RNA sequence: CGGCGAGUAGCGCAGCUUGGUAGCGCAACUGGUUUGGGACCAGUGGGUCGGAGGUUCGAAUCCUCUCUCGCCGACCA
RNA sequence: AGCCAGGAUGUUGGCUUAGAAGCAGCCAUCAUUUAAAGAAAGCGUAAUAGCUCACUGGUCGAGUCGGCCUGCGCGGAAGA
């Protein structure tokens, strides 16, 4: 709340100052320009505003998809009780929807022709997986490229609710997930470099270091342009290292393109 | 050109313009304009054939002004 | 990491390592790394050479190699007074004596066969020498 | 410099010279190359 | 915890909010209201009818 | 670890004593009865015996070696 | 062996074409100009450029260089 009110206000004596928010962890992000900036208005509120939100770095983002597609993943529904004894059964088929550019990174297509599932129940086996979407059986994250395709399913005729359907699709979804083995993707950043003419060579070292991609290296009378992607978590502190080795005569411009197939020995950090 | 006076070796197509994508640093390594020469780059490379790509030579002065010279399409 | 498949018996005594070697020709390469040494070379000392020599060809060549184990090694575990009969099988060796050919790289140039065996020669623990083909 | 037990001419212009009944290793200009105990 | 009229906001989580009475009679303990047109809530999105209440700005055309 | 004891359908237990042909139960599947579910009433499929190797005509079975899990001890200074 | 010198051409020889320009790597490991020069043994760059080497000419001017087999030595070698 003090920081609240801090920061809030310290958005004003520097409006290059920035104030933000973690997506779905709302831990601030702050803006600046170096560490020395930043350094300064740690302390400069630590007794001005006694302010101790121990700042610290950012957090990545990590969603997933599948490596490959299923076969044929059943997940049945037995709580035969009496008189409600929910039953509800599905065949789905799920597959990686591949790098497309739809603003979903999804595709379901309804493989049923009716009788073997209700047809009112579509939105049932549509939602129920949808539901799925944020629990991610590694370390509970949202999922990308899923595409799901359902081949048949079960039902009792005087049951099967919604609620028997819906859990259907949730059963089963992690099924394939199971089959069709995971991965952990991270955001990748375009960056387009620009250091004078020299350190243009030296510049190459970090911008390769920290396992970025140099794609495109250009160049103009007294400057030059480089183009590059390189994951935004092994991306951090870079304003300070960038004209920490090229006399501050540089700047860049960075964003996010793309999400990736990370090799294992990244995955096996994620687990938390 | 002398033995070498920091010239390019190689080239760009022979019809297109604008050698600056592809070569990247190595145009401008001498701070060749390209304005000044992408203009007469094609005049000389547009006169026989267009698109095979032909090697150019281009060496600059200190007192920037460069030699014209060309070879076979590899 | 050869071994002997299903053999008589179990456990064999502990013998006596003498003599000249007996297999002293190039076989069937034109190269080979002779044995000057004399003493026990155990099956691990086999594979490691072998791969470090595979690396070398990197993958062109005809390799033999000469030697098999055969011969079981027991030991006693660490904590057990001097009793209770032969020991457990730990690793297998194959003796060597003087002379023995051990190893064929037929087909690759000679320098990089001569580069080869050092490679895995450094690994194994009896000194060797290069040898050349013969004809009889 | 490095000791070892075994050296050797590294690079091109390695040398090798028994100072003092120790031999060490003296490239011309290549640092990294030092070495001794041979 | 209270009530959050004007078919949603701008704001969130972080802010100064300005309640009034209101009990709901369809949530659980739920009994007050926050005053859209207030502080940091605002005067709702382009509405006519009724507008004193979720304190609409008149609309100058 | 050495020293003895089990490893059998889906799950849990007989059959191994002495060699020939693996049984019972709840489960699963199908039908009946009910408005439907359960219970109940009739049928059925399912292991072929933990594994490596021998004994013999033939091994769940008699032996020998590993691996899984248990009971027992790893004590006198 | 030194001191003086040349050490190049088509031509980055295609690909993974983001760049492999005599030198990250792959295949060929061409053929011309020739006293000579590998489309390369090495250093240096993002890649060039740059300094040499292979090999070849001048001078000085005589022996010199690389393997194998032995004998005798040095290093490896730190305890109260």
């Amino acid at each position: 709340e003090k920081m609240g009110l801090a920061l809030g206000r310290l958005a004003k004596e520097d409006p290059s100052f920035r104030v933000w928010t973690d997506e779905e962890s709302n831990q601030t992000i702050i803006a600046g320009m170096g560490e020395l900036h930043l350094d300064i208005i740690v302390d400069r509120m630590k007794r001005e505003f006694n302010v101790e939100a121990n700042v610290g770095k950012p957090q990545v983002a990590y969603r997933e998809t599948i490596r490959q597609k299923v076969t044929d993943v059943e997940g049945k529904h037995a709580k035969q009780s009496g008189g409600r004894g929910q039953y509800g059964h599905v065949v789905i088929d799920m597959y990686p929807l591949e790098p497309g550019s739809n603003p979903k990174g999804y595709e379901f297509i309804n493989d049923i022709k009716g009788g073997v599932i209700p047809g009112e129940y579509i939105p049932a086996v549509d939602k129920g997986i949808q539901e799925q979407l944020k629990a991610g059986p590694l370390a509970g994250y949202p999922v990308v490229d899923m595409g799901i395709r359902l081949h048949f399913g079960s039902y009792h005729d005087v049951d099967s609710s919604e609620l028997a359907f819906k859990l259907a699709a949730s059963i089963a979804f992690k099924e394939g997930f199971k089959k069709a083995k995971p991965v952990l993707l991270e955001p990748i950043m375009k960056v387009e470099v620009e250091t004078p003419e020299e350190n243009t060579g030296d510049v190459i070292g970090d911008l390769s270091r920290r396992r970025g991609m140099l794609k495109g290296q250009e160049s103009e009378v007294t400057g030059v342009k480089i183009h590059a992607e390189v994951p935004l978590s092994e991306m951090f502190g870079y304003a300070t290292q960038l004209r920490s080795l090229t006399k501050g005569r540089a700047s860049y411009t960075m964003e996010f393109l793309k999400y990736d197939e990370a090799p294992s020995n990244v995955a096996q950090a994620v687990i938390e | 050109a002398k033995k070498v006076q920091a010239y390019v070796k190689l080239q760009v197509a022979a019809g297109m313009a604008n050698p600056s994508p592809p070569v990247g640093p190595a145009l401008g390594q001498q701070g060749v304009n390209i304005m000044e020469f992408c203009k007469a780059f094609n005049a000389k490379t547009d006169s026989i054939e267009k698109g095979l790509p032909i090697p150019v030579v281009i060496t600059v002065y200190a007192d920037r002004s460069f030699t014209f010279v060309t070879k076979t399409p590899p | 990491m050869l071994q002997p498949k299903r053999t008589k018996f179990r456990k064999m005594h502990k013998g006596r390592n003498r003599g000249l070697a007996q297999g002293t020709d190039v076989s069937f390469g034109s190269f080979g790394l002779k044995a000057v040494g004399r003493g026990r070379l155990t099956a691990r000392q086999i594979e490691a050479a072998r791969r470090a020599m595979t690396r070398a060809v990197k993958r062109q060549g005809k390799i033999w190699i000469r030697v098999f184990p055969d011969k079981p090694i027991t030991e006693k575990p660490l904590a057990v007074r001097m009793g209770k009969g032969k020991g457990n099988v730990e690793y297998w060796v194959a003796l060597i004596q003087p002379g023995k050919v051990l190893y064929e790289m037929d087909g690759v140039p000679e320098e990089l066969a001569r580069e080869a065996f050092k490679l895995a020669a450094a690994k194994l623990p009896i000194k060797t020498t290069f040898v050349t083909k013969t004809v009889m | 410099m490095k000791v070892r037990a075994s050296v050797k001419k590294l690079c091109r212009n390695c040398k090798i010279v028994k100072r003092d009944g120790v031999i060490r290793v003296i490239c011309s200009a290549e640092p990294k190359h030092k070495q001794r105990q041979g | 915890t209270s009530y959050i009229g004007g078919e949603g906001h701008n704001l969130q989580e972080h802010s100064v909010i300005l309640i009034r009475g209101g009990r709901v009679k369809d949530l659980p303990g739920v009994r007050y209201h926050t005053v859209r047109g207030a502080l940091d809530c605002s005067g709702v999105k382009d509405r006519k009818q009724a507008r004193s209440k979720y304190g609409v700005k008149r609309p100058k055309a």
